[PDB]
């Protein structure tokens, strides 16, 4: 179907591959514990 | 119990595993690629 | 040999060339993301 095709090549042309493939690599940051046994958490309401 | 670890687990085993999944037939010729097919899997028997 | 009635397809003939106008889908990427 003509229509389906041009809607993916207006979204395609919308978002380049490179964008997602970066936004994809991107990395979060893991909770990690201290001396004392209490593992600090990033705060989930934030960050990535 | 942190709370980023279990989004982090329903992430990968809603989206990632799935898409890996439905390209499985895409997996057939790898020899030159074998260090990170080897990662994958162990990573995959360890979330297991 | 029909008059233009709004709401239709158009196709346009250059006079000199014989060509048609058209849309290349192929752009110069000059400020515009999206334009052909």
């Amino acid at each position: 179907k003509g229509e389906a095709i041009r809607i993916r090549s207006i979204l395609r042309s919308l978002i380049p591959l490179g964008d997602l493939v970066g936004v994809i690599s991107i990395a979060f940051q893991m909770p990690t514990i201290a001396k004392d046994g209490n593992v600090v958490e990033p705060d989930m309401s934030a960050g990535f | 119990a942190t709370d980023m670890a279990l989004a982090l687990n329903r992430y990968l085993c809603t989206a990632v595993l799935p898409l890996l999944t439905r390209c499985a037939p895409l997996f057939a010729g790898t020899e030159h690629h074998a260090s990170l097919i080897d990662s994958l899997l162990h990573t995959v028997y360890r979330l297991s | 040999h029909r008059t233009l009635l709004y709401g239709h397809a158009i196709l346009l003939r250059h006079s000199y060339s014989g060509m048609y106008l058209c849309c290349l889908s192929t752009s110069r990427s000059s400020t515009d993301k999206l334009a052909f």
